[PDB]
């Protein structure tokens, strides 16, 4: 049992709960985000979880070969999955780059964040204790902002592009790809420190945060709803993908993790409690980015929803406050970063080497044929390293957001999510699929999961998606920059390169099968053998 | 549920064939799996074959993966064993069982009809 | 085929006494796996416990199992009239099904 939660340990918290989490609630007005997220956590979040997990040990093989044995027409949501990984991939390693730079920094007498007296800092900063002793700001913002990002007054200025944050990334690609060839994990002693160190360290912060003389505040904007915004689209689809996002649900990793799990397991109850727990974790580390927040708001005088960025920078300002104010804060400042670069290390190995299973098993006639795996994985890691330089150039950040809200966020995690359920539930058959659960686990799902498939979650993507192009809204860095047409037609290009995959994949079978359209129709419904 | 009720039963020859039925009521029967378990005269109970819900996927005990063939009625809410090469052995008495959970058990148990193949 | 075996056949029995029974697997049956059945004379069995520790809903809370792995028992604290009867244990985890030898209470 205790070896089971161990094993759980490494994947049941991640960057997705200790970054994501906080700056999605904070720029959605805080407690009014909650409501969604909790409703599109049991209304979907777990019982989709769930559903993939079964799908993958049903098939016992990749997240494409499965649509294959239960609906060849619909087997687009595997191309789909992988594409979302394959996006996932080039953006979600910049945040290691980001923790890498911080850390390397962190080896110093003093936090360059603590105070603002040098060279990359501007005339009107004012120190926290000081500044309520005009439009001053924070040295901790500003470093972020300037130093570590150095950030271009817009997309449409790229700028040039930072070595060292350049170096990062390549030191962080390097990592990933000795691990991924030498097949390097936490399996001996060593998984305890590793599963263990984030959550001693997210106790301590979280500790600090909650002691801090203005933690009430934040934590009191962090729980009290604001009906006026769940008015606006944004939230709910924020807090809807925002579950399917954690999970790692929607990519194909789970499908492929549950092919490679030990048998006789209860898989309905290892499902709650990995949801359980990873929605637990991000709910917890809420109360110390928002106690932080709050004291932040104490102190300099300013309202709470205006002291930290809106956007994903937010870790990168609340947790470096925090470490300011502990004792010796060099020595916690490095744990922290070390921790945060393990956690996200961790699941960067998992979803790369997901995705070369994932694309060796599309052609093992040429990719798998021998040795050539390796040459398949350093081209990987290049082209992704090359792709990611475009996020580390100093407008990279406008880039980095609009890669996060569509390329493995937003309208295509509903888009494929929707098609799952809708597939099984309707075309496929929920009295099939609760009979393949009982061949395989011995009980049936019962009413709440059958029923969620069937309704829930198909009304749920299709209310979000349809409120959203109703009253849609363009998105928006940090709360103040707008995007011009052309990027957010690109990021509209990102999420349309996965949603695409199920027509393109329909249309390619239903004219690549013999036979009148009726019976290609039926030929590709029926699941194989 | 409330009601299961096998009929059928009767006397036969070594190597002769015979159907036995189980009727089921007061439950929605295609929700859930049943089973036949045989009970000896001895009073010992072996298990024979298990039908799924909808039938898709199909058990059988070693003693009668060859020669018995278990089939279930969803719109008649009826089920059915067929036995093609009786043997001496065969002899007992047959009960139909729900099934359905595997980590419940057999919730429910019918009459159960004797069996002989004198 | 995983056989199971159960000790005591023949047990003879006062009311008032306590009486446990026990269960042998010859492979290894999960906790979950595993029921128990009470078959009075003349009757056709009915379902005792479930999960080795859940009590049907016929059963009074006089009885009790306990038991994992490959040893599994039940016992009762203080034998009635009533409890008179044949008790299989059986095994639901891996094909072919299978039942205990079986314990007839004659008192
Ligand atoms: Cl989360």
């Amino acid at each position: 049992k205790i070896d089971f939660v161990l094993s759980v340990a490494g994947g049941f918290v991640g960057l997705g709960n200790v970054w994501r989490f906080p700056y999605l609630c904070y720029k959605n007005g805080g407690g009014a985000f909650l409501i969604p997220y909790f409703i599109f956590l049991f209304g979907s979040g777990l019982p989709v979880f769930f559903l993939e997990i079964i799908i993958g040990q049903y098939t016992s093989e990749g997240g494409i070969t499965c649509w294959e044995k239960i609906c060849p027409l619909f087997s687009g949501i595997g191309y789909a999955s992988v594409v979302i990984v394959s996006l996932l991939n080039v953006y979600y390693i910049v945040i290691l780059a980001w923790a890498t730079y911080y850390l390397f920094q962190s080896f110093q007498k003093e936090l360059p964040w603590a105070h603002c007296n040098h060279s990359w800092n501007t005339p009107h900063c004012m120190e926290d204790t000081m500044r309520k002793n005009t439009n001053f700001t924070s040295p901790v913002i500003e470093f972020w902002e300037r130093n570590v990002l150095s950030l271009s007054p817009g997309i449409d200025h790229p700028g040039s592009l930072k070595w060292d944050l350049a170096l990062c990334l390549l030191l962080v690609w390097l990592v990933c790809f000795f691990c991924i060839w030498k097949g390097v994990r936490s399996t001996g002693k060593v998984v305890y420190f590793t599963a263990t160190f984030p959550f001693a360290m997210l106790l301590v912060l979280l500790v600090r945060g909650l002691t801090l003389p203005g933690a009430g505040a934040g934590i009191k904007f962090y729980l009290y709803p604001d009906i006026t915004r769940l008015e606006d689209p944004q939230v709910w689809i924020d807090a809807g993908t925002q579950i399917f996002f954690s999970y790692a649900i929607c990519l194909g990793a789970m499908t492929s993790l549950g092919s490679y799990n030990k048998y006789h397991n209860n898989v309905y109850r290892d499902c709650m409690l990995l949801g359980c727990l990873n929605s637990g974790t991000s709910f917890v580390s809420g109360f110390a980015i928002f106690s932080i927040l709050g004291f932040m708001a104490q102190e300099q005088g300013v309202d709470i929803a205006d002291v930290a960025e809106s956007g994903p920078g937010l870790a990168f300002i609340a947790y470096p406050k925090a470490v300011t104010m502990m004792p010796l804060p060099t020595f916690w400042s490095i744990l922290f970063f070390i921790m945060l670069l393990l956690l996200g290390l961790d699941s960067q190995f998992v979803e790369v080497e997901g995705q070369i299973t994932s694309l060796v098993d599309l052609y093992p006639s040429f990719l798998r044929k021998g040795y050539r795996r390796e040459i398949f994985i350093a081209f990987v890691c290049s082209i992704s390293y090359l792709l990611g330089l475009t996020m580390v150039t100093e407008g990279g950040m406008y880039v980095f957001q609009l890669f996060d809200y569509y390329a493995a966020s937003g309208v295509c995690l509903l888009w494929v999510a929707f098609f799952e359920c809708f597939v099984i539930a309707w075309i496929y058959g929920g009295n099939r699929f609760s009979e393949d659960i009982r061949d395989m686990i011995g009980f049936p799902p019962g009413p709440w999961m059958k029923y969620s498939w069937a309704v829930i979650t198909p009304v749920l993507c299709v209310g979000c998606f349809i409120f959203s192009l109703v009253k849609y809204v363009p998105l928006t860095y940090n709360k103040t920059y707008v995007y011009p047409n052309w990027a957010i037609g690109l990021g509209w290009s990102l999420a349309l390169s996965s949603m695409l995959c199920v027509p393109l994949v329909i249309v390619i079978r239903l004219c690549q099968t013999e036979g009148p359209f009726l019976v290609r129709v039926k030929y590709l419904l029926t699941p194989r053998e | 549920e409330v009601q299961l009720v096998e009929s059928g039963g009767g006397l036969v020859k070594p190597g002769g064939s015979l159907k036995l039925s189980c009727a089921a009521s007061g439950f929605t029967f295609s929700s859930y799996a049943m089973s036949w378990v045989r009970q000896s005269p001895e009073k010992r109970l072996e298990w024979v074959a298990e039908i799924s819900s909808g039938g898709r996927y199909i058990y059988y005990s070693d003693t009668v993966t060859g020669r018995f063939t278990i089939s279930r009625d969803n719109a008649r809410n009826i089920l059915h064993l067929e036995m093609s090469s009786l043997r001496s052995e065969d002899t007992a008495m047959y009960y139909c069982a729900r099934g359905e959970v595997r980590q419940r058990g057999f919730d429910y148990w019918g009459q159960g009809t004797t069996l002989t193949v004198s | 085929e995983n056989v199971l075996t159960q000790s005591p056949a023949i047990m003879s029995t006062s009311p008032g006494e306590k009486v446990t029974m026990t269960c042998r697997a010859s492979s290894s049956v999960g906790s979950s796996y595993l029921h128990w059945y009470q078959q009075k004379s003349g009757a056709s069995p009915k379902l005792w416990i479930y999960s080795t520790s859940n009590l049907a809903s016929g059963v009074p809370a006089r009885f009790s199992g306990s038991g994992s792995g490959t040893s599994y028992s039940l016992t009762i604290s203080s034998v009635e009239a009533e409890d008179a009867a044949t008790y299989y244990c059986q095994q639901f985890s891996g094909y072919p099904l299978t039942f205990g030898s079986g314990t007839k209470l004659e008192m």
